[PDB]
């Protein structure tokens, strides 16, 4: 065929590598920064809830 | 971290009550009763404030 289809498609190809590329690159930064500083959606280590407390008035008054 | 207040041995006296047990739970019913609204506002308070020092009026 034309060279302009091997043109044109590796072009194409060279900018879905250089996507895909630049996305590992940020997920290496990106997954880094939530493992440090935890604000994230993920990598949320589990809780207690706050619903398993009893907060109905108990024997000793203080408590 | 600071210090933690505690009320004066002075306001603290406080005539106490000289009776036994047994006139207490004798007479316990009637006393409980009778003279209940100055306990419930006591009981209240400290169930409340949860701090004793508050309540000790």
């Amino acid at each position: 065929d034309g060279p302009e289809k091997n043109y044109e498609k590796t072009m194409a190809i060279l900018q879905i590598e250089a996507e895909k590329a630049e996305l590992r690159l940020k997920e290496l930064e990106v997954r880094r920064l939530m493992r440090a500083r935890g604000d994230g959606p993920w990598y949320q280590y589990p809780t207690i809830d706050k619903a398993l407390i009893d907060h109905s008035p108990k024997t000793t008054p203080d408590n | 971290p600071g210090i933690v207040e505690l009320p004066t041995l002075e306001d603290l006296k406080v005539q106490e009550v000289k009776v036994s047990s047994s006139v207490l739970k004798a007479a316990a019913h009637h006393y409980g009763a009778q003279c209940d609204k100055p306990n419930k506002e006591f009981m209240l308070c400290r169930w409340e404030e949860k701090d004793p020092r508050r309540c000790l009026e």
